[PDB]
């Protein structure tokens, strides 16, 4: 009496858990498409004098 | 100019005094940010004229009418023109482009030509724009000294880019279309 639905207990957590493993490895393999990037800035910090090209 | 010059005394009508009116304005008018109060104490008083020295040892001083020239720029119809003014058109020329377009020609207000050495010009412009802007966006005046010289400048900076070396026409085509080709080989 306390062998089978054990049992069936096993099988619906196995399916269960297992979907959410198979889900969580691709989670976990690959965590840098879910990263960011610093991007910095140039931001011409010259303002004391003027360019060369004809345009500046 | 030369007609609210006429209205003080100083008429200018024949040629040697129509190019000294220019001068004159080109040394003496300024824009004002606030035309109403600015003329409330030009009108008033000797405090706010400058004086000009005509080339015959005469000399004139300039008050209202220092800052009423340049004001048709912002009030057309001071000369019969039916407008409102260059910052309308300003702001319509920003406002029929693309919503997209917008915020940049907003931020990127482009002075040019002469008449853009008058004092305050630069400013007052943005001034103008900002009020009939919506909130959130930024406005802004480019006004270098390369003003009044800036179209030449372009023509030179132009002529000798590498991106413009297949644009001129050369004396062979010319020929061919004869002078009508610009409008296929220019714009």
């Amino acid at each position: 009496m306390q062998a089978l639905l054990g049992a069936r207990a096993k099988e619906s957590l196995d399916l269960r858990a297992h979907l959410k493993q198979v889900k969580k490895e691709d989670t976990e393999k690959e965590n840098r498409e879910v990263g960011d990037w610093r991007k910095n800035i140039d931001a011409l910090s010259g303002m004391e004098g003027r360019k060369k090209k004809f345009e500046s | 100019l030369m007609k609210i010059l006429t209205e003080r005394g100083y008429s200018f009508v024949t040629t040697a005094e129509r190019e000294i009116v220019r001068d004159i304005k080109e040394k003496l008018c300024y824009v004002a940010l606030d035309f109403e109060n600015e003329m409330a104490t030009a009108a008033s008083s000797s405090s706010l004229e400058k004086s000009y020295e005509l080339p015959d040892g005469q000399v004139i001083t300039i008050g209202n009418e220092r800052f009423r020239c340049p004001e048709t720029l912002f009030q057309p119809s001071f000369i019969g023109m039916e407008s409102a003014g260059i910052h309308e058109t300003t702001y319509n020329s920003i406002m029929k482009c693309d919503i997209d377009i917008r915020k940049d020609l907003y931020a990127n207000n482009v002075m040019s030509g002469g008449t853009t050495m008058y004092p305050g010009i630069a400013d007052r412009m943005q001034k103008e724009i900002t009020a009939l802007a919506p909130s959130t966006m930024k406005i802004k005046i480019i006004a270098p000294p390369e003003r009044k010289y800036s179209v030449w400048i372009g023509g030179s900076i132009l002529a000798s880019l590498s991106t413009f070396q297949q644009m001129w026409i050369t004396k062979q085509e010319y020929d061919e279309a004869g002078p009508s080709i610009v409008h296929r080989k220019c714009f």
